């Protein structure tokens, strides 16, 4: 159960990280024009 | 639906990579840092998988139980249908 | 991408919690069986059982 | 710049990984 | 891995029972 | 592993009973 | 791993049906 | 606990089946 709660906490962190990266990429696109 | 969602996620990465590659070529910031963090965050899952395996087993067992319950109700339904048929024949 | 992530996220936060949801899907399953017994209500019980099974399947898919 | 180089290599690998996952899904 | 196999086996049995029910 | 096998065994037992019922119905 | 996942998908579908 | 619960559910199911058999008869 302990390891399970750590696994799904990790997954939830990874997800957030991915979201940030995606958003960042969008911002970069704008910088490209610059 | 889940598949489509996953594809969308991968799509972003693919496009993201292409952009990065092009960006590097041009150069020859925050996004990079973010990417690095993500990287640090399947390899690691390896050790974690050990636990996941145990939990997967539990959720397989649960599914099996549900299937059994469904079969039960199914049998009842079949019986009812048979009874109806018999009644019709009698009529 | 966000929409998809949202769905996955939920899947994840359910997987953290599933030990309590297991025990409440175990009870639900029993309830359905009870209903069917009464019928032999039956429909209600059957529905409950199906719901429990569905919940288990969704837990597996998430994993 | 040095860190960037390493990061680049990782990115490339990451993409390959994602592709694998996508491939599997596509198969199903 | 062994546990997983066992679970899969059970799932198979459940499906079989359902099939017989549907066919019936 | 033994403990885990225990629960697995029980599950199999129930499955057997269910199968028996199906046969009876047929 | 992949095979196992596929198996579950099938089992689930069967149950749903 | 999980393992035990499943065992119980199985029992219940068996009961239902038996009932259906009665009607069939």
């Amino acid at each position: 159960s302990q390891l399970l709660n750590e696994w799904s906490h990790n997954v939830d962190e990874l997800l957030e990280h991915i979201e940030t990266i995606g958003h960042l990429i969008t911002k970069e696109e704008i910088m490209h024009g610059l | 639906i889940r598949l489509t969602n996953q594809l969308k996620s991968l799509k972003g990465l693919q496009s993201k990579l292409k952009d990065v590659v092009e960006y590097l070529d041009k150069v020859i910031h925050t996004i990079l840092g973010k990417l690095q963090d993500v990287f640090n965050l399947n390899n690691l899952q390896k050790a974690l998988t050990v636990k996941t395996n145990d939990e997967l087993m539990v959720i397989y067992i649960s599914n099996l139980v549900r299937s059994i319950i469904a079969f039960d109700d199914l049998i009842e339904n079949k019986i009812q249908n048979k009874k109806i048929q018999e009644q019709r024949v009698k009529d | 991408y966000e929409e998809k992530e949202e769905s996955n996220l939920a899947a994840t936060k359910s997987m953290v919690k599933i030990a309590e949801q297991y025990s409440k899907r175990i009870e639900e399953e029993k309830e359905l069986t009870e209903e069917e017994l009464k019928t032999r209500p039956k429909k209600h019980l059957s529905e409950t059982a199906d719901e429990t099974l569905e919940n288990n399947i969704v837990s597996v898919l998430t994993a | 710049g040095d860190q960037i180089t390493k990061m680049k290599d990782r990115l490339v690998e990451w993409n390959d990984q994602v592709e694998k996952l996508g491939k599997k899904m596509e198969a199903r | 891995e062994d546990p997983q196999q066992v679970f899969d086996e059970r799932i198979k049995f459940a499906n079989q029972l359902h099939d017989e029910y549907l066919v019936s | 592993n033994a403990q885990y096998h225990l629960l697995v065994k029980q599950g199999d037992g129930l499955l057997t009973k269910l199968q028996k019922y199906g046969a009876a119905v047929r | 791993k992949t095979n196992i996942i596929e198996k579950a998908m099938d089992y689930a579908i069967s149950i749903e049906n | 606990a999980t393992y035990d619960s499943a065992l119980e559910l199985v029992g219940q199911l068996n009961k239902v089946v038996d009932q259906l058999f009665e009607k069939a008869s």
